[PDB]
């Protein structure tokens, strides 16, 4: 995924 | 005081509320260079970007961008470079940064593959006979040796500038059992690792700032740096109890966004500092206890 902040 | 505060929050069960207050109070600075179209493939995550004022600039005229920030802790007199796990196209930039910033140590708190997903590129050589050449930056990296322990690995690497023929020894501290958005096994296992990094000389002001990373380089990295900074402060203040962990974390968040990603990582930072304080107070025997409880052998 390109997101970390969930 | 931190220990009485820890017990008060633990009894109330308000760790989620305390951490949410830190997030609300956290600094918000521009990340204009990071959000530039040409730098899209240089960012691992769209929501993790360095601030323009504290970003590390590469010494190349083409594009000076790397998703990395300099955390300058003024009172503690220590600096750290927090960066993301390099991408297949930024492994040369990562090592260019290590060279230019004159870093002697690299702290890796994640694994290349976590739960079947690529979180970081294989930026260092696994076999000594198989060195890595980064043609883009004209750098050569060779594995000299490795000391594998149960939960962590220390590697001795040789970084060479192929243009000047200059050689440098880089120490690689890899924590292999710290899961994403998780905490270490015990304060003892974390502190045994932190002190191994300290005793190596990698954190000395004679060298450049230590490079600390995870996948995004904010969650696990923030936990490591907060614990280290809080321990440094209670050594030179002559009043150990004056250290406010929440204030130190907010000071750190002025340099890079989202340092410490969960309420449990904040709670662990408290536990790590409270346990670590015993060594800073003059009791040398507690470092030997951490070695036993860590189960490194």
């Amino acid at each position: 995924e390109t997101d970390y902040y969930r | 005081e931190m220990e009485k505060e820890f017990e008060q929050i633990d009894k109330s069960g308000s760790w989620a509320a305390i951490y949410q207050d830190i997030r609300h109070e956290a600094s918000d600075f521009p990340c204009r260079v990071a959000k530039l179209p040409k730098n899209k493939n240089r960012n691992r995550y769209r929501d993790v970007s360095p601030f323009d004022h504290s970003r590390i600039k590469l010494h190349q005229e083409d594009n000076d961008y790397i998703n990395a920030s300099l955390i300058k802790m003024e009172e503690a007199q220590r600096s750290y470079i927090l960066t993301q796990g390099p991408l297949p196209n930024t492994c040369g930039h990562f090592w260019e940064m290590v060279w230019e910033q004159k870093s002697r140590g690299v702290v890796m708190l994640n694994r290349v593959m976590e739960k079947g997903s690529l979180k970081c590129a294989q930026y260092w050589p696994q076999k000594e006979e198989k060195e890595m050449i980064f043609e883009d930056t004209n750098l050569k990296l060779t594995l000299i040796s490795e000391d594998i322990k149960s939960y962590y690995t220390v590697r001795q690497l040789e970084l060479e500038n192929l243009t000047t023929q200059e050689t440098r020894e880089i120490l690689h501290f890899h924590y292999t059992t710290w899961p994403d958005f998780g905490v270490p096994e015990s304060p003892a296992s974390f502190l045994n690792f932190l002190f191994k990094v300290r005793e190596s000389g990698s954190l000395s002001p004679e060298h450049g700032p230590v490079v600390v990373h995870a996948s995004a380089g904010i969650g696990r990295s923030g936990t490591f740096c907060l614990a280290d900074t809080c321990l440094l402060l209670m050594d030179k203040r002559k009043d150990p109890s004056s250290v406010d962990i929440k204030k130190v974390l907010l000071e750190m968040r002025k340099f890079r966004m989202g340092l410490i990603q969960t309420a449990d990582q904040l709670r662990f930072s408290y536990l790590a500092v409270i346990e670590g304080a015993k060594f800073i107070m003059g009791d040398s025997s507690v470092q030997d206890q951490w070695k036993e409880l860590s189960h490194e052998d």
